[PDB]
């Protein structure tokens, strides 16, 4: 997870011999491996320009990270007092989660010299002007290197807490109104007083079929703070998008269609998952007017289609999955959660009562947007057959099943 | 309107007072008095040079100027404004004359205060001196020849312009770099609680906010008085945070209140943030040990959160310094501005009674509640309020008065502690509720018909501002909306916080003033008495309405009073017509005067009962163990002053008290320049000659222009020997030099009896007059009394035990000494007990340099004689017998058990600790009894 | 990680997982093999111990200075609460023989507990100039 750290060493600027290490551990640890402090001595103590920014550069096979500090008071010697507490790490590696660790280390080190004048002062000599740094840089390291975090008490008012966090992904805006999110985790038992209430709002309504837009109804939100709660929830891995489920979608088998063959514990959760409780009234229902065996869901999965509406193939099959009182819903749901099959999306692109203004504006945008069949009914908050009439009505259009 | 080319001159500040001089007789179409338009400019936008328009006032030449000056056309005083000009001498500029100057009024011009007392009434009659004047970026302008000022914004427009106008209608606003500032850290369970990026918000308190707020302070030369307390609520149920509901309140809670830095001045911000984080590092240990009484401490207790944390009670701890207008003058800082940190992000769940007691408390009080948050700025509107209402109903609201600030591509706006901390364990938030498992309808015969039902349904479905929804967004005119009345007319807050602006633009309605108002009416007229004085009824007025601005009513002008008074000209500062409207959230004044000298004045007059009692515990400086606090800070409140006797004595007394300040004058070292004029001789002499200034200071008519010894008191009074008059009566000018126009009358009591081991007291009792004029009357006497070995020293009137009721941030401290005379039998004695019952007390004072303030008390005494006993300001209200010490840095106090009170004097600011390390040692005060007893018997 | 001593529970395995800690049962299958968990300390758990005289019982201690006594027939809340309120705690181990005494190492200082005295220490152990990293009591003296 986090890289160990290979040598800490504390830096400072003699106003006699120059830049040099005050101390080190662990002790002669650059000389060991070859890492020759006077090569890079003029970047752990650069400039007043480049100082107070966050430096990493590559040594070899060891990347270096450093905050070099330089502060400019008439106290000091030669007008101005400079140190660096520089960090050595793995050039293979991601010192991304150890750098805002290294910064505030170096920024509070910086007001604590600039407040009281602790770093000068420890030198114990008095050529700088007109606690143990050994005990400290042992301990950050091992604190870093066994636990990743750390309470090293400097002062009777100071001390060292730094905890190094994972870094994650920024979340996608392409989360739209007519994606569905599935919560892969109980966000009930997560709600702590912390949440923010709009996220609080959300949660009650999470249940794996709802759309945003649904959902910002139900919690009377606004849909872009429900789309912002979602994509803080994706931001932190817990809520995966997916589609409305209607029977008019054209589902097809996917290139994971054998992880429904290779795993050994996906076809049993597959029987648990889409069998109803009991003996349901839907395994009653005519089509006009033990658990599932492995292998008869394997063949469910296959026979999906592409140009094949939900209809149809529930029509065609129909006697399967009433005698072995399947759930169509949870299958499909299934199949989208381990990734075996997809939908293929409908595109109405071109070449009853009376429409509102507004209503027909937004569906000329979405026309004009190439949305699909499912954005524009969320939109109208009207099913695809209306659509499809209104939009016979204004002029000729074909649908694509991508 | 053409533009007339012109050269340029300067000249010397000996030969003229005026800033920019033209000459009348080369410019005849341009009248005197004028608002003429300065610019060097060819028609064209030369770099940064070319565009210079300055304003000014056309004044003709002087003599002398016209006798010197032939080549120059315009004679410009040297200085600020010859250094923004940037101009050689006889350099080609134009002039441009606008006839017009309320289309020309800048909106907003500012003014820096610095090292230095102005009240809101001073603000309004250097406004009234600046009516019809031109005024430029960086102008250091002056009041009184000793009040400083920077001008550093003028806006118009909204565009900021170098140069602009004053008029009447010009909303000039006053900021103070010398103010008082109280900062409260919010302590809950989230100051601990890691950031997205990994920073725990109190590393992020004492490491970005603290050290760049006071090198910005450094930066602008700021001279503030910090005021740090913590602020704690401690929740005693063991109950989960995640059972909490929104909306309600904790039920079972113990609120802390621990002051790290008292009222100290920002040059010691090193010591400051030592403290403060020595305090926040010792907290947890104060808080989080319980002791029992087993004889062992138990780690217990917990933070409560920020939602459910003490907001509320915490500024009403804030707005406890401010019940009382006429409290002691802070002579060289001005505003008082409280900054709330906390780690949340502006949700609080609050009580809705108390919400609305503090919302009418900071509606009558000159505060503003700057809350800065520590975390990300959440994805609702900010501040955000949640109470539940009488029938258990969740509500969302907006208040006017909370300003909130956020310290610091995607940035994560939403709290997940569970998820971002990792502490739920994988195996256990397995999601348990899936999909559902298709329901029918109980009408459906068919599949295909179910289908068709399932796919035709698959698409189906005033303090503050009620909003409907956190959930829904707000309107840009309402957020336009959120700001307070009282402070429509204003880092800029941070560092340079504002005063209460003098003039507010709202009025309530017509519907609304004749709803919930009741009508008071006043009849004040001239008295013979002060017509001997220069005192008409201008002054009297303009003297009343520093009164009002002094409590905290701002002159209304603008369109609804306008509107409301045609239904019977609006005047903002001062022919015969002075229609003034003073407003605060309790009662509006109506104000108007005439020819004949008498003032109307009309009083619309406009909860605390229905809020529990509410005693936290608070820790002072100097404390060391958690107690019971003096004052209730929810039902503490500013009073609606008795307007009516304020009215009668301006016009020339139960529960009644104006401004007022006790000064303590005390022997110290005589400088060697004295000694080539006994030391106690040359005191009393110099006391005499403090006596004979003072009584050379009285205030005369226009007319007439034209006892010492050594030891007790009661062995004094015996050894002379109904009521004694212990002090004189006394009503001094302030100001012999006349720089106000107004009257500076203050009356004065001093001691008529006098000790070398007793304090000598100095009375100044004064309503309407300038503090600043009272404070340079002060360095006088203080550098008389040090020229002849004295030191004057400012000292609080009440009394030392009454401080904790009154301000609950000061140092206090209870002292025990540990070597009780009455119960050790080391040092026991009856006689010596019935001679001086306080001996050893008294005697452990003296040696550590505590001088004696109440030479009138009964706990010191032998005999009683001259039952009644005053001074000439009243009765002695002293409870315990009060000591000062010979530097007048610390003020102690000793009971009637021997316990001491002790706390140090934060008006004029390692010996407090010294004393304190004394009292409590064994030893120091085995050793300092002993030698008591030693002279008792020698 | 820390194995039970508890010969009636040899499937127990008690295992920091940050400022938690697991208990793991390896009767149950690899998939899901934790018990049950402590939610104890804020920061990361640094140490555990068992007792030896009651293996039922076990001390955690953490960088959010706290040292907090678990039992493991009621795993839910601490019996037993202390602090040193100022550094990070190193390691906590029990007395052998006196089962109610434990020491824990505070940066510095080594204080020892009393099991019945609540969160002040019994002694507090002074004279290391450096952090002390590691504490260990003997098995056959009372005070050692």
């Amino acid at each position: 997870g986090f890289v160990p750290i290979h040598t800490i060493f504390y830096s400072v600027f003699h106003p006699t011999e120059g830049s040099k290490i005050k101390y080190e551990f662990p002790p002669n640890n650059l000389k060991n491996h070859g890492i020759n402090f006077n090569t890079f001595k003029n970047y752990i103590i650069p400039k007043p320009i480049l100082c107070h920014k966050l430096i990493t550069f590559k040594y070899g096979t060891y990347r270096i990270v450093c905050y070099p500090v330089t502060i400019n008071s008439p106290i000091y010697a030669r007008n101005f007092f400079s140190f660096n507490f520089v960090f050595v790490f793995p050039y293979d590696c991601e010192t991304s989660p150890y750098e805002p660790a290294i910064t505030r280390l170096g920024k509070m080190f910086k007001v604590l010299e600039e407040q009281n004048q602790l770093l000068s002062k420890s030198e114990r000599d008095p050529v700088f002007f007109d606690f143990s740094i050994q005990d400290l840089l042992m301990r950050i390291f091992q604190d870093l290197n066994n636990y990743s975090e750390c309470l090293i008490p400097i002062d009777e008012g100071n001390a060292v807490d730094i905890k190094i966090f994972p870094l994650l992904r920024p979340p996608t805006t392409c989360v739209s109104l007519e994606d569905v999110p599935l919560s892969s985790v109980n966000l009930k038992k997560i709600i702590d007083v912390n949440w923010d209430p709009t996220m609080m709002s959300i949660v009650p309504y999470i249940d794996g079929l709802n759309s945003i837009a649904k959902i910002s109804k139900l919690s009377n939100s606004d849909p872009g703070l429900v789309i912002e709660c979602i994509r803080h929830l994706i931001y932190y891995k817990c809520v995966t998008l997916s589609d409305i489920f209607q029977f008019s979608n054209i589902y097809a088998p996917s290139s994971l269609i054998r992880n429904f063959l290779t795993d050994p514990l996906m076809a049993s959760d597959c029987q648990s998952y889409v069998t109803f409780p009991e003996v349901s009234k839907i395994s009653n229902l005519p089509l006009n007017k033990f658990l599932p065996t492995r292998s008869c869901l394997f063949d469910l999965y296959r026979s999906l289609s592409q140009g094949q509406t939900l209809k149809t193939w529930y029509e065609s099959k129909y006697m399967i999955l009433k005698e072995n009182n399947i759930d169509i819903r949870r299958f499909i749901t299934f199949g989208l959660e381990k990734r075996i099959i997809y939908r293929c999306y409908s595109f109405p692109v071109m070449i009853m009562p009376k429409l509102s203004d507004e209503e027909e504006g937004i569906l000329e945008e979405s026309i004009r947007n190439a949305e699909t069949f499912d954005k524009i009914c969320v939109l109208l908050s009207k099913p695809k057959l209306e659509v499809e009439s209104y939009l016979n009505e204004l002029g000729e259009f074909k649908v694509i099943n991508s | 309107i053409k533009a007339y080319q012109a050269e340029l001159g300067y000249h010397e500040s000996r030969f003229s007072e005026n800033l920019v001089m033209l000459n009348l007789v080369e410019f005849p179409d341009i009248k005197p008095g004028d608002l003429v338009e300065l610019k060097t400019y060819h028609k064209n936008p030369s770099a940064s040079n070319g565009d210079k328009k300055i304003y000014f006032i056309a004044k003709d030449f002087d003599g002398e100027t016209k006798r010197r000056a032939k080549t120059s056309n315009v004679s410009i005083l040297s200085g600020q404004l010859q250094t923004l000009l940037d101009l050689p001498s006889r350099s080609r500029i134009w002039i441009k004359l606008k006839p017009n100057k309320f289309d020309l009024q800048a909106d907003v011009v500012e003014f820096n205060i610095k090292d230095c007392l102005l009240n809101r009434g001073d603000m309004w009659v250097l406004s009234s001196k600046l009516v019809d004047t031109c005024v430029f970026m960086d102008q250091r302008l002056a009041f009184l020849d000793s009040i400083r000022g920077t001008i550093k914004g003028i806006y118009r427009n909204g565009k900021k312009i170098v140069s602009g106008y004053i008029g009447e209608q010009t909303r000039i606003i006053f900021r103070s770099e010398s103010a008082r500032l109280i900062f409260l850290i919010q302590i809950t369970d989230e100051m601990w609680n890691f950031e997205e990026t990994g920073e725990q918000l109190f590393q992020k308190m004492v490491n970005s906010f603290f050290p760049k707020i006071f090198k910005k302070w450094k930066d602008v030369d700021t001279h503030h008085t910090i005021t740090i307390a913590f602020a704690i609520s401690m929740d005693l149920s063991d109950t989960s945070f995640k059972d909490l509901t929104p909306g309600e309140s904790l039920k079972n809670s113990q609120d802390y209140f621990r002051i790290v830095v008292d009222q100290v001045s920002i040059i010691h911000w090193v010591d400051i943030m030592e403290t403060l984080r020595e305090e926040f590092m010792e907290i947890r240990k104060d808080l989080l040990n319980k002791q029992t009484d087993k004889g062992y401490s138990v780690a217990n207790g917990r933070f409560s959160p920020v939602i459910k944390s003490n907001f509320l009670e915490l500024v009403n701890f804030a707005t406890t310094i401010l019940t009382d207008p006429f409290k002691q003058l802070d002579l060289r800082h001005t505003t008082t501005h409280v900054m709330i940190i906390s780690p949340g992000s502006g949700l609080f769940d609050v009580d809705y009674s108390l919400l609305r007691l503090t919302g009418k408390k900071l509606l009558s009080l000159e505060m503003t509640m700057d809350l800065i948050c520590l975390s990300k700025a959440p994805l609702h509107i900010v501040p955000l309020f949640r109470y539940r209402d009488f029938e258990n109903k969740l509500h969302h609201c907006v208040p006017l008065w909370l300003s909130v600030f956020f310290w610091n591509e995607w940035t994560p706006r939403c709290k997940i502690y569970d998820l971002q901390m990792m502490g739920i364990t994988e195996n256990e938030l397995i999601r348990e509720v899936d999909v559902e498992y298709l329901q029918l309808n109980k009408k459906v015969k068919s599949l295909s018909e179910f289908m068709n039902d399932y796919d035709k349904n698959a698409f189906e479905v005033e303090t503050w501002v009620d909003i409907k929804s956190p959930s829904i967004p707000v309107s840009s005119e309402f957020a336009n909306e959120l700001l307070p009345i009282r402070w429509k007319d204003v880092w800029r807050s941070f560092t340079t916080p504002a005063e209460l602006p003098i003039t507010i633009s709202d009025f309530p309605s017509k519907d609304d003033f004749d709803r919930n108002f009741i009508f008071r009416n006043h009849s004040v007229t001239l008295n013979t008495d002060q017509e001997q004085y220069n005192q008409t009824y201008k002054d009297l007025l303009r003297d009343m309405i520093y009164m009002r601005l002094l409590t905290g009513f701002q002159i209304c002008v603008g369109r609804q009073v306008e509107k409301i008074e045609l239904s019977r000209v609006v005047n903002k500062y001062l022919n015969d017509a002075f229609k003034l409207y003073l407003m605060i959230d309790s009662e509006i004044h109506r104000i108007t005067c005439s020819s004949s000298g008498i003032i109307d004045v009309e009083r619309y007059l406009r909860l605390f009962d229905q809020v529990p009692s509410y005693i936290p515990l608070v820790k002072t400086r100097y404390e060391s163990s958690f107690r019971d606090a003096m004052i209730d800070p929810l039902h503490v409140k500013r009073e609606s002053l008795n307007w009516n006797q304020i009215d009668q004595v301006l016009a020339g007394d139960r529960k009644w008290h104006g401004f007022r300040a006790k000064y303590v004058v005390l022997p110290t070292d005589i400088p060697p320049n004295t000694y080539s004029m006994n030391p106690e001789e040359i005191r009393v002499e110099g006391l005499r000659r403090l006596i004979g200034s003072i009584t050379r200071s009285r205030l005369r008519t226009e007319k007439e222009k034209k006892m010492f010894y050594t030891g007790p008191l009661y062995n004094f009074i015996n050894e002379q020997q109904p009521i004694l008059m212990l002090s004189n009566s006394l009503v001094i000018d302030v100001d012999p030099a006349g720089k106000s126009s107004k009257q500076e009358s203050c009356t004065v009591h001093y001691d008529r009896v006098h000790n070398p081991d007793h304090c000598f007291h100095i009375r100044l009792e004064w309503l309407t007059t300038t503090p600043k004029l009272i404070d340079d009357l002060v360095g006088n006497w203080s550098r008389l009394c040090e020229r002849y070995g004295l030191k004057m020293i400012e000292i609080p009137w009440e009394e030392l035990c009454t401080i904790p009721s009154v301000n609950p941030f000061h140092s206090f401290v209870e002292i025990k000494l540990a070597i009780n005379p009455w119960e050790d039998p080391e040092f026991k004695d009856r006689e010596l007990f019935a001679k001086s019952k306080f001996y050893y007390h008294v005697y452990l004072l003296k040696a550590s340099g505590f001088l004696l303030d109440n030479r009138a008390s009964k706990f010191l005494q032998n005999q009683d004689i001259e039952f009644d006993i005053m001074y000439s300001w009243g009765k002695p209200q002293f409870k315990y017998v009060q000591y000062i010490h010979h530097t007048g840095a610390y003020v102690a106090e000793l009971r009637e058990n021997g316990c001491l009170f002790l706390a140090p004097n934060n008006i004029y600011i390692k010996v407090i600790l010294n004393f304190k390390s004394t009292c409590l040692d064994y030893q120091k005060l085995r050793s300092i009894f002993l030698d008591a007893k030693e002279m008792w018997i020698t | 990680v820390q194995w039970s001593p508890h010969p009636a529970k040899p499937y127990w395995i008690v295992s920091t997982s940050n400022q938690k800690a697991i208990i793991w049962n390896l009767a149950k299958s690899s998939s899901n093999a934790i018990e049950f968990v402590l939610h104890g300390h804020s920061r990361a758990i640094t140490d555990i111990n068992f007792n030896p005289q009651h293996p039922d019982v076990l001390a955690t201690c953490s960088v959010d200075t706290y040292v907090h006594a678990w039992d493991m027939r009621s795993p839910h809340r601490p019996f037993y609460s202390t602090s040193s309120w100022r550094s990070a705690a190193s390691q906590v181990k029990w007395n052998y023989k006196d089962p109610n005494v434990l020491a824990s190492s505070h940066g510095n200082d080594i204080f020892v507990w009393d099991l019945r005295k609540g969160s002040t220490p019994l002694c507090s152990l002074k004279g290391h100039v450096s952090s002390v990293n590691s504490i260990d009591f003997n098995r056959f003296k009372y005070s050692e």
